[PDB]
């Protein structure tokens, strides 16, 4: 109002937007968009990408024969490693098209756009009067993307070992992490499986408890869910049964009577999970794998019995074979 | 008191596990 | 190298840009009290 | 052929989030 | 009163842990279950099924030690202990892999016993039994992936071994032999999980960051009560919050607790339906126009057909130690490799 | 008749004699004797 | 009372929130965290010098502080061989002792020492929100570090000199005679790319530069300290920033997470600062080790299919990189932005000449060469630059974290609603619909 | 190897590195006295 | 209750261990121990080949 | 390939500022708690 500035400011961290924009989304906005439109561009019409560095390229683009689960955006040539590599460094733009430069832009793009995303929510919170902590919980699958999309390249040297844009990709990308790594021994991965399976369980456990106990506030011929009014003061559900039938069903001790704690619980556990898992990926990033427990059981004449482990290990040492193109 | 059902399983529960810990015990001074 | 500024006309945007948003700022700046408030953070906006 | 069928596939899943999202039934206090 | 209705006051007063006519079956068939895992993973050995050591004293740690499956010999036997396979002699039955048929139909039944143990516990508060169809899903999975699939298969032995490192394998050999990960069952599964995932992470955050200032404390735990007729949160900020930063917010408490339960269950049954279909072979292994293409032209490559060879690579180098009943011997020049492709 | 007939009919005797007969009864004793 | 949840709103697990309005005990909680930090250096180099074999190099033996210690010359002979474990046995036992007297102090401090520090001593005390009284001691800090930096610096070109892994014939404990004051070469440092290539300040590969670099630290931190001692924040900060503890730990927090995430890469990539001879060779040299040993086994003899010129353009394991240049061929073509002292030698304006490797080679570099290829972080053993790099990356992820909640936090508490909505005046119910 | 004077306090010094970590299952301690008050 | 479990519980851990320690777990269960994984005439992996002479084959791998 | 170097520096300036003066703008400010 007082200046052409601070009308600026106003109309960027207004509440009045359908989308709140604000600071944060000044970078976020353009950086989004323009790896939307590129990775849109490039599943559609991309040439093939010599990822391996050995002249011969890989075809991830629906034009060149892949339907929606086989194509990806392909990860950028291992000659290029982790140097950046924008279109003005390029010869030409087809040597970049040829290079993977695409997948270099979007990841990079979508990067600062997550960063942006988490600032904004943070933002949005604060200009609502609430509490700020929503992001924290969003840096788990930002920090889980930076390391199988940034980490992971740079302690492997090479954007090519970065995850492809892809379906069929990231099952390779999963695949080869396996046979390099043995992440399913990885104590942090078995944490992120733990978080994910829980987070799981405890969305289908307080959906099932709330539903349950649910007040009845409407009739036979409609849905229960207009038995709620949007801004209501009054409680849906009545959390004393549920808390009596969830400890009915285990021992009494075993019940979160509290909403709040609740609910923190339900936040923490499978965030506390996909922190644990994007450091095991961090970790392992820089060659500290999972667990090695091959040939651990022998006999008295020395001869190795195999078990689990093993029969793991040779699994992995079967897509090791194939992955390795060379010696 | 002698019986009671929380007695009961209590020591279902722990008559076996306290024979497995004796049991995984002696398994670590095996000399494998 | 630099900031990645291999060529000098590049050097262009990275000085008049900043520098002509910071003149608008300027306008914001000598409109807001810059007096001391002692407090976590300035309400006089 | 079918990439003609799985760009309008992609296309229509993009136009119906954006109709859920500029076109949805305006919240209201009860 | 009867003994029938004084049976039921019984089993239905108000101890410590609930017991009801569903602990009849819940109680002995889980607690068998329990122990009989337990003493697999302790004393039990692999070593007549697998040619594996499964056990804490062959020397395994938690990990490798697995009640692994009964050997391929055996067909889909029930296994019983006084059955022609072991004739009542424990130790055979031990050694050919009837403590894992043990504890899978014990296990079985004790799922039916804690679903039963849902529906009446439900019954008896009052309240609607949302539980116990929530637990339909970890039930399909378990139908699926331990009775259904080996019982489409050979035998039991293609069950997944009871162990961490035997789950392992079982996740490389399918996804070797099945290619499962292609499934879009499987793939239905997956974001039915990582959606549950992460609507309890962002419900649980929602929550956190939209209580009333109810109190004076700065730790916000002590301003709830169970004794509330009012909103711990507000979700009117909520939604405001998430229509203005993700375009679309819930409204409906009710309908958010309904999708945070739906999204999961579906998830599970679809991969359920995915594991059944794997039961038979019938598996949405490969693409047929990629194959012909990459048949047609060697210069043809993508991450599926990658996925492809790495499959080949599991099956060929596995299979030898993985099936030791089929007696398998590979010679290095049939087993597959990156170099010499 | 054969053996695995024989144990079948045995099976069932000691499915009735050492579960359902011992819990029932043991249900029966406790259920009469703690009318409350 | 001030130390319950009855009088200060903070339960036992966030109790260390009740010191932030109490400046004694914060003070005697610092120096107590400063004694133990001290201690576990001093009880670490015990340990170390505790486990160390002569025969074993100090990269096999699980060893951290001593490759510090030995970058810094101490202990430490020509071609990186360690001579005498004595003065890091010295170093351990200053630090462990020094412990037990910044342990008394944050004791004293936090127990028996006054709660509040401005009433008794004016001096000392703070109210978070002086802005001249917070800089005055950022300053005084601020100087604390400069002179920290300017004592390394003395102690690379006075004392005793610091090891140079880029001394002729292997590394040598060197005076720095000459350290890079040039402005614009530590400049380009600071403003150089992060991407693979240019490294931006991990790839110093030098002495001179680090020295001088460290010599512009030190006065520039002893420049600022004086100024934020002698002035106040100015208009368009003091509007800018959050005026509160939490706020500070906060900007102190994303600080440390950026400084962890750099000394992950400088611990992975950096071959000068972290000598390969103590900490290992990196991945990038271990690969291109094997390589260089792979082609000196190809150039003499001559068996390993490869005899004449025949075998592709160049010889073998030999390829051109994307600029032209001649590198090692093969799966290490990804590290061929490599520069290690064994490898220097051998490579000309155009890259490694094949000609110098027939002629030019030296037994210490294929040593180097062959010891490097034996003990690789990525493969051919759990590398101690894998163990740094690792640690220090999860640091500062979770201090970014830690960063992002206490900020989050200090914005709120300064607006004040980080306990809640008003739920009497809720902002949501101002603001219109859509 | 430690000095020869000090070879014998060997085993006090390994278990030197790990006391700040009981440190902090000390401080948990001392809130498990006061009741976590 | 301290006056019995300070009986009972040492007595059932004893038992624990000597049920390993004297090799009774090993017969029980049919465990091999580390010396009788492969027998002179059998150096191969032992495997079940039939359903209905489980036990007679079980009996002649192990016999010795 | 300059001109979209110089066209990507322009807009990556103009977007790095814009962010940079808004946040010095007395972010703290823009809450509903201020009065
Ligand atoms: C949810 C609700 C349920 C909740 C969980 C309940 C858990 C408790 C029950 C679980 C276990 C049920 C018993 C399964 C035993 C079985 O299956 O036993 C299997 C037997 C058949 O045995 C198999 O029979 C096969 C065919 O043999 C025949 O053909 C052969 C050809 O060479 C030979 O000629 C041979 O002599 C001849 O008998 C092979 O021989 C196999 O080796 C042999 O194992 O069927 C039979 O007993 C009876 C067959 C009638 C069908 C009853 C089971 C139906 C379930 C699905 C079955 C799989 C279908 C595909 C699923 C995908
Ligand atoms: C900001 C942008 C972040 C990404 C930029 C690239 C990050 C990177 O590739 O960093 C790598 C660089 C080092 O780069 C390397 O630097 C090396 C320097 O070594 C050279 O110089 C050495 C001197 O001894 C040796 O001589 C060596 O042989 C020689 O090659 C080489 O140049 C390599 O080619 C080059 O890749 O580290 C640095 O510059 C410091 C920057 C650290 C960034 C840490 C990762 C970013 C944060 C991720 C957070 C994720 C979790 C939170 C999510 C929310
Ligand atoms: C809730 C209780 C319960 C349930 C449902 C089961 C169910 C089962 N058990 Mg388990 N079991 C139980 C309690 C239970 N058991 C207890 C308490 C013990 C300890 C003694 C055992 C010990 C045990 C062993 C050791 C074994 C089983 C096995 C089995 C399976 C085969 C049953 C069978 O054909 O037996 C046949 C007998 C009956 C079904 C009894 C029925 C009696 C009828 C209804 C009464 C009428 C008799 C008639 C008039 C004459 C089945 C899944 C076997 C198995 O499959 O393992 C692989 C097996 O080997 N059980
Ligand atoms: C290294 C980390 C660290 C440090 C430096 C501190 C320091 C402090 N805390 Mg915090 N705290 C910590 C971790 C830490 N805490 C953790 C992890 C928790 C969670 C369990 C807490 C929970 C907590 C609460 C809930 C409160 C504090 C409070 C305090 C202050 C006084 C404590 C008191 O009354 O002592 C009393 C303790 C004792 C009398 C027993 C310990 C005696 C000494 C200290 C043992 C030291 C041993 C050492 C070897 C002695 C060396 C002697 C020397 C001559 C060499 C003090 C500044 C309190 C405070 O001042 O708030 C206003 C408070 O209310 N803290
Ligand atoms: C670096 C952190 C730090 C800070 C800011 C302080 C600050 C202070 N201390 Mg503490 N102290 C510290 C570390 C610290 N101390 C350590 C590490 C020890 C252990 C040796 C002590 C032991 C200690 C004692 C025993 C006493 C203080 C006292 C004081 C006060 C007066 C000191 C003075 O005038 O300087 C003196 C300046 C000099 C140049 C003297 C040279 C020596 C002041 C508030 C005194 C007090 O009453 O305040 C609570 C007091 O009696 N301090
Ligand atoms: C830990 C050290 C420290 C701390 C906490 C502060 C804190 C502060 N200083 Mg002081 N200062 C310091 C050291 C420090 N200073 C030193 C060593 C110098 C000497 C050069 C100064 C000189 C100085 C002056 C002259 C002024 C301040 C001011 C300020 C205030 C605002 C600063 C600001 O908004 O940053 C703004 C930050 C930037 C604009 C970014 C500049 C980055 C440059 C271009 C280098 C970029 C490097 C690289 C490419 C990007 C970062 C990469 C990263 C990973 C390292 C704040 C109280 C101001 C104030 O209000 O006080 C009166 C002020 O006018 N400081
Ligand atoms: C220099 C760094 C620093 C400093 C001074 C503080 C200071 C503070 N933080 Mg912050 N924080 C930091 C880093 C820091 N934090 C980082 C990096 C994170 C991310 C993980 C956080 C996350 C965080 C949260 C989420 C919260 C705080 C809170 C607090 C306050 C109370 C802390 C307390 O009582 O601890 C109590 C100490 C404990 C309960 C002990 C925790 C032990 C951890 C979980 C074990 C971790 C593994 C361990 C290191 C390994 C040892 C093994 C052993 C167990 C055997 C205080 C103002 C709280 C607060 O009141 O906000 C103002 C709060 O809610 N902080
Ligand atoms: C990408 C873009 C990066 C831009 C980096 C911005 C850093 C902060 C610039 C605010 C600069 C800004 O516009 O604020 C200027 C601020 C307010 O300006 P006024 O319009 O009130 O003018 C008052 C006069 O004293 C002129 O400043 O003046 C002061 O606080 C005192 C003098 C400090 C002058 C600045 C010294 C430090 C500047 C560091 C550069
Ligand atoms: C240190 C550590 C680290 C992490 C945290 C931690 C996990 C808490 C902790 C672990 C601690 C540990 C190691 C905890 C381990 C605890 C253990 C080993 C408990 C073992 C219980 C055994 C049971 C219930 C067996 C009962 C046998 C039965 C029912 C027999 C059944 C029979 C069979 C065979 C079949 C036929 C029928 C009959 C005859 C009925
Ligand atoms: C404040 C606070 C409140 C409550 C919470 C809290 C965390 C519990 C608490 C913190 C308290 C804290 C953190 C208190 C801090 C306590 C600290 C860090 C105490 C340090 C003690 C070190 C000693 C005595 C070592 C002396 C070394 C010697 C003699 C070396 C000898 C050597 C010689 C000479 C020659 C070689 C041999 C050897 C023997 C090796
Ligand atoms: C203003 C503003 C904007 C909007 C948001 C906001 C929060 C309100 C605020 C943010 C402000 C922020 C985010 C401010 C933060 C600004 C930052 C992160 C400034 C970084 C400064 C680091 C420098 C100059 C490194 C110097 C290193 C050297 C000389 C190394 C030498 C080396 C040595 C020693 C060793 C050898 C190698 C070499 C390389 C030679
Ligand atoms: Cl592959
Ligand atoms: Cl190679
Ligand atoms: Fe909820
Ligand atoms: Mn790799
Ligand atoms: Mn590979």
């Amino acid at each position: 109002s007082a200046s052409l500035w601070e009308r600026f400011c106003s109309w960027i961290t207004s509440t009045d937007n359908r989308l709140y924009i604000g600071w944060f989304g000044v970078l976020m906005i353009p950086t989004l968009l323009t790896a939307t439109t590129v990775y849109i561009i490039a599943f559609i019409a991309a040439p093939p990408v010599d990822i391996d560095g050995i002249r011969e390229p890989v075809a991830g683009s629906l034009l060149y024969g892949n339907n929606i689960i086989t194509g990806a955006v392909i990860p950028s040539s291992a000659s290029i490693g982790i140097h950046f590599y924008p279109i003005w460094e390029a010869a030409s733009l087809d040597e970049w098209l040829y290079n993977g430069g695409p997948y270099q832009l979007i990841v990079d793009h979508f990067l600062l756009g997550v960063c942006g995303w988490i600032g904004r929510e943070w933002e949005f919170s604060y200009r609502l009067g609430m509490r700020p902590w929503i992001s924290v919980a969003f840096t788990a699958p930002v920090a889980a993307a930076s390391a199988v999309f940034l980490v992971y390249p740079i302690g492997q040297g090479s954007f090519s070992d970065g995850m492809p844009l892809g379906i069929s990709g990231t099952f390779n990308f999963m695949l080869v992490f396996q046979a390099e790594h043995n992440i399913l021994m990885h104590p942090f991965h078995q944490l992120g499986v733990a978080g994910v399976f829980g987070g799981s369980l405890f969305s289908a456990m307080h959906g099932s408890l709330v539903t349950s106990s649910l007040i009845r506030e409407t009739t036979e011929n409609e849905s229960a869910n207009y038995g709620y009014k949007f801004g209501q003061e009054e409680e849906t559900y009545n959390i004393v049964a549920a808390h009596g039938y969830f400890g009915r069903l285990i021992f009494q001790y075993a019940s979160f009577n509290n909403s709040r704690a609740l609910h923190f619980f339900l936040g923490l556990w499978p965030v506390v999970g996909i922190w644990f898992t994007a450091l095991g990926i961090m970790t392992m990033a820089f060659n500290l794998n999972g667990f090695n427990f091959n040939q651990s059981v022998v006999d008295s004449q020395g001869r190795v019995i195999n078990t689990w482990a093993d029969i793991l290990n040779r699994a992995n040492l079967g897509m090791e074979v194939m992955h390795e193109r060379n010696a | 008191p002698i019986f009671t059902f929380r007695w009961l399983a209590i020591h279902g529960l722990a008559v076996p596990t306290v024979f497995f810990l004796g049991a995984i015990t002696s398994m670590q001074f095996i000399q494998r | 190298e630099a900031l990645g500024v291999d060529d000098g006309r590049l050097l262009v945007p990275l000085v008049l840009i900043p520098v002509f948003i910071a003149i608008l700022f300027s306008n914001f700046a000598s409109t807001q009290d810059n007096e001391d408030f002692f407090d976590t953070y300035d309400q006089r906006r | 052929m079918e990439t003609l069928v799985y760009t309008f596939l992609l296309i229509g899943t993009l136009g119906v989030l954006f109709f859920a999202v500029f076109f949805r039934d305006p919240p209201r206090i009860a | 009163r009867g003994w029938f209705d004084l049976m039921d006051d019984w089993l239905k007063r108000d101890r410590f842990v609930f017991v009801g006519w569903s602990g009849l079956l819940l109680f002995p068939t889980s607690y068998l279950s329990i122990g009989g895992w337990f003493t697999g993973t302790t004393f039990v050995t692999s070593w007549y099924t697998h040619g594996l050591a499964s056990s804490y004293l062959e020397g395994c740690n938690f990990f490798t030690a697995a009640v692994s499956t009964p050997a391929n010999s055996m067909g889909h036997s029930l296994l019983l202990l006084w059955g022609p396979e072991a004739q009542g002699d424990f130790t055979r039955w031990c050694q050919i892999g009837g403590l894992w048929a043990f504890c899978a139909l014990h296990g079985s039944f004790g799922l039916i016993g804690f679903c039963l143990r849902q529906f009446e516990i439900a019954r008896l508060v009052g309240i609607r039994p949302y539980n116990a169809i929530a637990f339909s899903g970890p039930i399909a999975i378990f139908v699926s992936v331990f009775l259904m699939y080996p019982l489409g298969q050979a035998s039991w032995f293609f069950a997944p071994s009871l162990g961490v490192a035997a789950i392992f394998r079982f996740l490389l050999f399918i996804q070797g032999f099945h290619n499962f990960t292609l499934n879009p069952f499987h793939m239905m599964g997956v974001a039915g999980i990582l959606g549950a995932a992460l609507l309890c992470a962002i419900h649980g955050a929602t929550v956190q960051n939209t209580i009333f200032e109810d109190g004076d404390a700065a730790n916000t735990f002590r301003a709830f009560t169970p004794t509330q007729a009012e909103e711990t949160y507000s979700m009117v900020t909520a939604n405001r919050f998430w229509s203005q930063i993700f375009g679309v917010a819930f409204s409906n408490k009710r309908w958010l607790h309904f999708f945070m339960l739906f999204v999961p269950l579906a998830g599970l049954w679809t991969s359920a339906i995915g594991i059944v279909g794997l039961a038979l072979n019938l598996r949405a292994y490969d693409f047929v126009s990629q194959e012909l293409r990459a048949a047609e032209d060697p210069e043809f490559e993508t991450f599926y057909t990658k996925n492809i060879l790495l499959n080949e690579g599991i099956r060929s180098w596995m299979a030898a130690q993985d099936q030791p009943h089929e007696n398998f011997i590979f010679p290095e020049e049939v087993l597959p490799r990156g170099n010499a492709l | 008749m054969t053996p695995s007939f024989s144990a079948f009919i045995n099976s069932l005797l000691a499915g009735l004699f050492i579960v359902i007969i011992p819990i029932g009864t043991a249900l029966l004793i406790v259920s009469q004797s703690d009318r409350l | 009372a001030g130390r319950d949840i009855e009088s200060t709103g903070f339960a036992w697990w966030s109790g260390n929130s009740r010191l932030i309005n109490v400046s004694g005990k914060l003070l005697g909680a610092h120096v107590a965290h400063a004694g133990l930090m001290v201690f576990w250096c001093g009880a670490m180099t015990l340990f170390e010098v505790a486990h160390y074999i002569p025969e074993k190099p100090l990269y096999e033996q699980g060893l951290i502080l001593l490759p510090h210690l030995a970058t810094l010359g101490w202990g430490v002979g020509p071609g990186g061989e360690i001579v005498d474990i004595y003065p890091y046995f010295v170093v351990g036992i200053l630090h462990i002792i020094s412990s037990a007297v910044l342990g008394f102090g944050g004791v004293y401090h936090s127990l028996i020492g006054p709660d509040t520090l401005e009433e008794s001593f004016p001096a000392f005390g703070y109210d978070w929100r002086d802005k001249n009284k917070i800089t005055t001691i950022l300053g005084i800090h601020l100087v604390i570090l400069g002179f920290g930096a300017l004592l390394l610096v003395v102690k690379a070109m006075y004392v005793g000199g610091l090891y140079d892994t880029w001394a002729p014939g292997g590394g040598d404990v060197r005076i720095i005679d000459n350290p890079t004051l040039n402005p614009v070469v530590i400049i380009g440092y600071v403003l150089k790319s992060p991407w693979g290539g240019d490294g931006w300040i991990v790839s110093v590969n030098n002495m001179e530069d680090i020295v001088g670099g460290h010599i512009w630290i030190g006065f520039t931190c002893i420049a600022g300290g004086f100024w934020h001692i002698l002035t106040k924040p100015f208009a368009w900060a003091r509007r800018a920033y959050v005026w509160s503890g939490e706020a500070y730990l906060s900007y102190s927090l994303v600080a440390v997470s950026l400084m962890g995430f750099i000394a992950s890469q400088y611990s992975w990539y950096n071959n000068t600062a972290y000598p390969s001879e103590f900490y290992g060779p990196t991945g990038p040299e271990a690969s291109q080790s094997q390589a260089f040993t792979f082609l000196v086994r190809d150039q003499r003899l001559g068996a390993s299919v490869a005899s004449a010129q025949g075998p592709t353009g160049l010889g073998k394991y030999l390829m051109r990189s994307p600029s032209g240049e001649i590198i090692l061929g093969g799966e290490t073509q990804r590290f061929w932005d490599l520069r290690a002292p064994w490898i220097e030698p051998l490579r000309g304006p155009n890259g490694l000449d094949l000609n110098k490797i027939k002629n030019d080679i030296q037994p210490w570099q294929e040593r180097r060469a062959a010891e490097y290829m034996t003990h690789a972080p990525l493969g051919s053993f759990v590398s101690p630059r894998s163990w740094l790099t690792c640690a220090h990356f999860l640091l500062g992820f979770v201090f970014y974290i830690g960063h992002l909640w206490h900020a989050g936090r200090a914005r709120a508490a300064a607006a004040g609603f980080e306990k809640g909505i008003n739920r009497e005046n809720e902002p949501t119910l101002s603001l219109r619909p859509i | 190897k430690l000095p020869e004077a000090y070879a014998v306090f060997k085993p006090i010094i390994d278990v030197a590195p790990v006391i700040p970590v009981f440190f902090l299952l000390l401080a948990f301690v001392w809130q498990a006295a006061v009741g976590f008050r | 209750y301290w006056i019995i479990h300070s009986i009972t519980i040492p007595a059932l851990f004893v038992a624990g261990w000597l049920f390993v320690s004297t090799g009774l777990a090993y017969d029980i269960f049919g465990t091999p121990r580390p010396n009788e994984y492969f027998t002179q005439e059998r150096q191969q992996v032992p495997l079940v080949n039939d359903r209905f002479s489980a036990k007679q084959e079980l009996e002649d791998l192990t016999k010795g | 390939m300059f001109t979209l170097k110089i066209v990507v520096y322009t807009t990556v300036t103009l977007f790095v500022s814009l962010f940079t003066f808004g946040f010095l703008s007395n972010d703290a400010s823009r809450n509903p708690n201020r009065k």
